[PDB]
DNA sequence: GAATTCGAGCTCGCAACAATGAGCACAT
DNA sequence: ACACTGCGAGCTCGAATTC
């Protein structure tokens, strides 16, 4: 179904991130829904990555490098709750940091940038309209979730590179907009599985209980039960036809001719995802 | 789309009509069948132009004997080219619906500086020079030696035009200004004189105001054209100021000493008729003697003509033909250029205006200048008061004349100033899928201090801070462009400088760049192209200007250029000038218009024109604040038109500065979302 | 059955009203 | 030969409980 995604999340750190009409700090409501967003992203996407960049005082600083750690992002967003948020942000600098290290991903992925933008002004030392010609060349899909207004350059950035642009009604609308980005849009990597509690198979580098890549030899270490949940869409199971004694619950499949019931026909197709007579 | 108005089959060139726009054609048909005038009002610029042209062009098919010609008077040359391009879009729609051709031609007229092919005369900058360099190449004494066909100076385009451009007319194909030059190029004819010759046999004709309102022009281009026509005065909210400036001459010392040089150089040529030179040398002495006084200002509109016969003994009977013989004396003298004799024609036009037109005129000699007790620069104004002495030929010659704009502020002032009786006098209002405009009257400040731009409430810092605290707190919630009209140049300069001495202008420059519109044209067009570029990228800009300026009347702020339009006070004229203080005397005796009710009407038509320059389209949304306490009263907010008054509620009527932002921020959040 | 408390609406009298700036298109 | 738009006064109701 979906493909791999290397999604940066750009967070605004302007002076206007101390504004009301949210949770009483505008930055800490953004960081609250983002920690929910990182958790929901890695569950509908097994082998993807997340980077988080912030912008403050005409400069961009990479808060977290592009790595598929579903814990190292949440413990860094909890650290940056008390950020000072002085100055106006930049959009040329943030899409240059998110392009100097997103240009070098392989071509069979879906590289993306999600800009959460609260300020209205992007004071930047160069022209923006050559980045959008460059981002369209590098197949980067930039989507913006705006706050309180609609900037013109954020619609040109969204519709030319290929993303979307939406503006917040309230906090309930903000959580609904982030849940549209967890779904993936419709090459062979080398991972190593992690038998023995959680060790490394390539260089015996023991570390904690994570699906993160190896910090020494550079091999991605995933858990094979996590990839197993995303099966049963490929070669899926078919429906049945219906016209006492059952086969599943013991009290009609057209493959192996095994009679089911109404409480089993709702359970095999929805939750079990495999015919109990076909396994024999 | 075979749309049906109450008697016609109107071919509309679109698919969706707006329910107010169909009712515009019913009231427009109600004028033409009644053979009378009409004062209509509908906001937009396009959509109004394509609906008016759809009915009248379809009206002359069902009744081809009642109306024959449509004269469309627009403001200037950019809107002349816009109306013609909306006409061929309707014509090509007729070419698909019927599959035929039509005996239907439509022109566009402008000055000789626009229709010009000859290379040595086109790159002249000023408009009054291209007439002279033409007149040195095409006058009847210049072509007098061209009957021998020698190598004397001549225009090849004019001399080719009268030999072949008479037997065949223009066939079809609605012409722009550029299309007429392209037709004149590939055929070899004049573009200017082909447009003037073929204006008598046309169906739609689009020129400016001054071919019909100016009395010394309309007897040359539009005297014998049509006795059964339809005139449309598009965007004619300031139609009275065009009618006053056309019949008003202004004389000063700088002009009069140049007439002495023209009278000097005419005396060297007669020796190489003579009673006419002693006539003008007599008249130039008297007008200089009247400007020689240093006394109180005085007015005497027919008593000038008595004192002109006392010391100088010149009667008024030869004075009526003063400008006539000077046009004939320069013909028999065969002068090359005529832009040099422009002061002497201006003195001769003054002489033929004080002899005939004296019912509602005045002559104001002002030795005491503006604000200074002794500066040697006196000036006499020959100011017209009655604005209905310029449409009285237009209201009588034609069949029906339709005065339409978007901001006719009360509909009953216009038939009172202009002496006529309409048959509809209707208004309209746009219908929308949202509420695309949120007007508000930001009154008292953030600490319950009045905000008004009066004359005694301008130098106190409790108001200048509340103007600075407003533009600061609106430049953080409005995206990509704010137009802030001030009331004058000396008030815009004395407030930005008083924001810089305080700590307010440094906090606006953090959000948005600020560009200032100045009087000169080079620095304005530079500061206007960096404004429209700073709204396209993410910086966001502020264009703070004046209200009776060039940007407020010419530049059309489309969406995301000027989301907010901030009026920094009611834009009054100088209410103590001696010209305006005499015009309100005529407006109080005649027509009984109260002198306070005219200054508000004049101001609410400039405060609604530039505010209404922020919405042009279906998807355009726009904030429009009115940062003055005086806007809140009944005789001022009841004057702004019915398409920006139907959304001005009573909650948004005396809003403070901080509460005006949370109506600004809530409106811009609602508009940013899809339909 | 005839008061109250606090609300609503419509008539109408009362007292005192305001109004400050700057330039190019069109005829022989 | 002065005086615009706002605004508390009487007047008379209402709902529900009192005296
Ligand atoms: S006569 Fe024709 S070519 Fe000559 S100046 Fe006039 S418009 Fe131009
Ligand atoms: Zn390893
Ligand atoms: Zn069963
Ligand atoms: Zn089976």
């Amino acid at each position: 179904l979906g493909m791999m995604r290397h999604l940066y999340v750009v967070v605004d750190g302007s002076r206007t991130m101390e504004d009301q009409d949210l949770k009483p700090n505008r930055l800490t409501c953004t960081l609250k829904l983002l920690e929910y967003f990182v958790e929901e992203y890695f569950d509908q996407n097994p082998i993807s990555q997340i980077g988080i960049i912030v912008t403050k005082s005409k400069r961009a600083e990479k808060l977290t490098e592009l790595s598929g750690n579903p814990r190292k992002h949440i413990t860094s967003l909890k650290k940056a709750v008390d950020m000072t948020c002085h100055g106006e942000p930049s959009l040329y600098n943030s899409l240059s940091i998110a392009m100097q290290t997103l240009k070098h991903m392989p071509g069979h992925t879906s590289r993306e940038v999600l800009i959460i933008f609260s300020s209205l002004t992007t004071c930047d030392p160069s022209n923006i309209y050559d980045l959008i010609k460059t981002l369209k060349a590098a197949k980067i899909r930039v989507s913006v979730i705006g706050l309180s207004a609609e900037v013109r350059v954020c619609t040109v950035l969204a519709r030319e590179t290929g993303g979307t642009y939406h503006v917040i009604l309230d906090e309930s609308h903000y959580k609904e907009l982030l849940t549209h980005h967890v779904s993936p849009p419709p090459g062979n990597t080398e991972p190593g599985l992690t038998l023995g509690g959680y060790f490394c198979p390539q260089c015996r580098a023991k570390y904690c209980e994570l699906p993160v890549e190896c910090k020494i030899c550079g091999l991605t270490l995933v858990s094979a039960p996590h990839l197993a949940r995303s099966y049963h869409h490929l070669f899926p199971l078919d429906a049945f036809q219906e016209i006492r004694f059952c086969y599943g619950c013991q009290g009609v499949c057209a493959v192996c001719q095994n009679v089911f019931c109404v409480d089993c026909d709702v359970f095999v197709h929805d939750s079990l995802h495999c015919c109990p007579g076909c396994i024999h | 789309m075979k749309l049906n108005v109450d008697g016609l089959l109107v071919y509309f060139p679109y698919d969706y009509i707006y329910p107010e726009q169909f009712s515009y054609m019913r009231e427009l048909k109600r004028t033409l069948d009644a053979k009378g005038h009409g004062v209509l009002e509908m906001p937009s610029g396009t959509g109004k132009t394509v609906s008016l042209l759809a009915l009248i062009m379809a009206y002359q098919r069902a009744y081809p004997l009642e109306v024959t010609k449509l004269i469309y008077c627009s403001r200037t040359v950019p809107e002349i080219e816009k109306v013609i391009e909306e006409l061929r879009k309707l014509l090509n729609f007729y070419e698909k619906q019927e599959g035929e051709k039509l005996p239907f031609l439509g022109l566009a007229l402008s000055s000789r500086k626009n229709l010009c092919i000859h290379p040595e005369v086109t790159p002249l900058r000023f408009g009054k020079d291209v007439d002279g360099k033409c007149h040195s190449l095409t006058a009847s004494y210049v072509r007098a030696q061209y009957q021998h066909d020698t190598s004397l100076p001549h225009c090849r385009f004019y001399e080719e035009f009268d030999a072949h451009g008479r037997e065949v007319p223009l066939p079809a194909g609605i012409y722009n200004l550029d299309d007429l030059k392209a037709l004149g190029r590939r055929q070899g004819w004049c573009p200017y004189f082909l447009a003037r010759y073929s204006i008598l046999h046309a169906n739609v004709v689009v020129y400016s105001y001054h071919y019909l309102l100016d009395p010394k022009i309309a007897d040359l281009v539009s005297k014998e054209l049509a006795r059964k026509a339809v005139v449309v005065f598009d965007e004619a909210h300031n139609i009275d100021n065009v009618c006053i400036d056309s019949m008003s001459v202004n004389l000063t010392r700088r002009t009069l000493d140049r007439c002495q040089g023209n009278l000097e150089t005419l005396q060297k040529t007669v020796l190489r008729a003579e009673h006419f030179l002693g006539f003008l040398r007599r008249l130039l002495e008297y007008v200089k003697w009247r400007l020689r006084v240093q006394h109180v200002v005085q007015e005497s509109p027919p008593a000038f003509l008595s004192g002109l016969a006392q010391r100088v003994c010149i009667q008024r009977k030869p004075l009526r033909f003063c400008a006539e013989r000077l046009r004939s004396l320069l013909h028999t003298l065969e002068i090359t250029d005529l832009a040099d004799f422009s002061p002497l024609t201006l003195l001769a036009n003054f002489a033929t205006l004080v002899s005939t037109y004296a019912k509602g005129f005045t002559i104001i000699i002002e030795p005491f200048d503006d604000r200074t007790p002794t500066i040697a620069n006196p000036i006499l104004h020959f100011s017209c008061m009655d604005a209905s002495l310029a449409i009285k030929p237009v209201f009588e010659r034609f069949q029906s004349v339709i005065i339409t704009s978007g901001t006719l502020s009360p509909l009953d002032i216009y038939p009172k100033i202009l002496d006529f009786h309409p048959v509809t006098m209707a208004t309209f209002t746009m219908t929308l899928a949202r509420v695309c405009l949120c007007p508000m009257i930001i009154g008292r400040g953030n600490d319950q201090v009045a905000i008004s731009s009066k004359f005694e409430t301008r130098e106190d810092i409790a108001v200048i801070r509340n103007y600075g605290n407003l533009l600061l707190e609106m430049s953080a919630v409005v995206p990509d462009g704010i137009v802030a009209f001030f009331t004058s140049y000396q008030y815009m300069e004395s407030t930005v400088a008083s924001w810089y001495e305080q700590g307010i202008l440094e906090n606006i420059q953090r959000n948005k760049l600020l560009f200032i519109e100045t009087q000169d044209g080079a620095e304005t067009s530079v500061a206007l192209e960096k404004y429209q570029e700073a709204c396209e990228n993410g910086r966001g800009a502020i264009l703070l200007s004046v209200a009776r300026g060039k940007v407020s009347e010419g530049i059309d702020f489309v969406h995301h250029y000027g989301r907010a339009v901030i009026m920094f006070g009611v834009p009054y004229v100088y209410t103590q000038s001696r010209i305006l203080k005499a015009r309100l005397e005529y407006l109080r005796d005649q027509f009984q218009i109260r002198e306070n009710d005219f200054l508000t009407f004049d101001a609410m038509r400039h405060a609604a024109q530039c505010v209404g320059r922020a919405i042009r389209g279906k998807t355009d949304y726009g904030l429009m604040v009115f940062a003055d306490k005086r806007f809140a009263r009944g005789d001022k907010r009841g004057k702004l038109p019915r398409w920006i008054q139907e959304h001005l509620t009573d909650a948004n009527l005396n809003l403070t500065v901080d509460e005006g932002v949370q109506v600004a921020k809530y409106f811009l959040r609602q508009m940013a979302q899809p339909f």
